[PDB]
């Protein structure tokens, strides 16, 4: 499946997600500070293989893991900076962001 | 305390008990701990089984609680 | 909330109560013992509050805290007894 | 679901042992469920969610 | 001066018509003012100025209780008859040396 | 035809279903047919049209529904008369 980028991240809290517009991509100049995620990546998970014991959890709890794993860009560790720039390129034919 | 703020099902009581509060409408441990043996037994369908299921959760009915419900 | 209605017994001896006058001749047309009818007089005073009959001399007579809960009690057994016989008689 | 064996079974791969109940067994099962979906158990098992 | 504010500023690393320095000269210029704030603990300011020339702390909207020693202090300079600049100024008091990061590592809100 | 059967078959119409008369009835499904196996001794006749999936509303369960609105009505009655 064709990788996106999108705010609709699995298992991350909507705090972190503050400094994002809806198409996944941080805002010029805001300060951010490493393990912050700067842009949303999602790849499409395959299929797992559940172990005896998580099967028990999905049933009991019931979340499901859908056909979404994330693979999205995080400021590398001991980082604290300002984004000054964003840059995009996408390919002719593929639709482009709103932020495009 | 923290069994105040938990609903009727952290008790796993009979299911004969667990029908018969639900007539009332007990929604928090506290409400049923708040109204006493003097008055539950008008429900039909427990005098012999909730001192019992109560006392090994260090808890008994009678008890007086003021700001209920703190919400 | 769960509608606590009135006990299916304290209702009918109650209505015959004031016909026969006397609580031991209403006890003869219910096939019961006298004792039953200030068993189920308590009950039912849980929801009302008021006191059903006023004591007297070889003599029953009517109070008014009671003679409203009167009004709505001799039609229930009405119905419901030709409520039997609708279906009794419609299955044969 | 098969824990500590090669495979799991259905319900009437159990119900050929024990009893041919059909809906008894998810019952069982359900009950089961209640049981652990109490808040009296399930306090560490919540935190599994993230993984 | 902790926190600077300025219309259609987003960083420190930006610049604008008509300013001739840049943002972060312009903070720079204002590590160094010498307010003092008589009754209260924290004083909010606010600059305006429009036109060509240098700025200095005169263009401050001066307040009852805010005090500014120097008044010739260059802050900037604008350049264009049309540029216009709107900046706020936050003055707190304390003591020693503050950096940047224990701030917002204080501060929780966002 | 005790007052307990009453309230049994006033909630079974409104439901569809005699299991589904029961989260309203605070009872479990099972009792909710206990009270109506005894109204065919006592009374005699069918209320409703047994099937798996639903039951067919007939003229005289209606007729009995229409007479527990009446039973209860009034109690109502009774009750705001304490009120």
């Amino acid at each position: 499946g064709p990788e996106e980028i999108t705010a609709d991240i699995p298992n991350v809290g909507e705090a972190a997600l503050s400094k994002l517009d809806e198409s996944g991509i941080v805002y010029i100049g805001a300060e951010v500070t490493g393990g912050d995620i700067l842009v949303g990546k999602v790849t499409p998970k395959g299929e797992t293989q559940l172990t005896p014991e998580e099967k028990l959890l999905r049933a009991i709890f019931g979340e499901k893991a859908s056909d979404v794993k994330d693979s999205s860009l995080r400021v590398p560790n001991g980082v604290s900076g300002t984004v000054i720039d964003v840059q995009v390129f996408t390919r002719d034919g593929v639709e482009k962001d709103k932020r495009a | 305390d923290p069994i105040l703020l938990r609903p009727v099902d952290d008790l796993e009581l009979t299911v004969r008990s667990a029908n018969c509060l639900k007539a009332e409408a007990i929604h928090y441990i506290g409400d049923l701990v708040q109204r006493t043996e003097v008055e539950l037994l008008k429900t039909p369908n427990s005098l012999t089984e909730i001192k019992d299921v109560l006392a090994s959760r260090g808890l008994s009915l009678g008890m007086r609680l003021e700001n209920w419900p703190p919400a | 909330m769960s509608k606590r209605l009135p006990p299916l017994n304290a209702l009918r001896v109650f209505d015959a109560a004031a016909r026969h006058l006397s609580f031991t001749r209403a006890a003869e047309e219910l096939f019961v013992t006298q004792a039953a009818v200030s068993h189920q007089i308590k009950s039912l005073e849980d929801f009302l509050g008021l006191k059903l009959f006023r004591r007297r001399n070889r003599s029953l007579l009517l109070t008014e805290e009671g003679q409203s809960y009167f009004l709505d009690i001799k039609e229930i057994f009405s119905q419901l007894t030709e409520a039997t016989r609708k279906l009794q008689a419609r299955s044969a | 679901f098969g824990i500590d064996m090669n495979t799991d079974y259905t319900l009437e791969e159990v119900g050929k042992q024990f009893d041919v109940t059909r809906e008894r067994i998810r019952q069982i099962e359900a009950k089961a469920l209640r049981k652990l979906r109490h808040p009296s158990r399930s306090e560490v098992l919540r935190s599994f969610l993230d993984d | 001066v902790t926190e600077v504010e300025i219309d259609g500023v987003l960083h420190e690393y930006s610049t604008k018509e008509g300013v001739q320095e840049d943002i972060l000269e312009i903070l720079l210029n204002l590590k160094g003012l010498a307010v003092r704030v008589q009754g209260k603990d924290e004083v909010i300011l606010t600059l305006n100025k429009s036109g060509i020339g240098p700025v200095t702390a005169a263009d401050i909207t001066h307040d009852g209780d805010v005090e500014i020693v120097k008044p010739q202090h260059v802050i900037c300079h604008l350049t264009d008859e049309n540029a216009s600049i709107s900046m706020r100024i936050k003055v707190q008091r304390g003591r020693g040396y503050v950096p940047a990061s224990t701030r917002i590592h204080s501060e929780e809100d966002e």
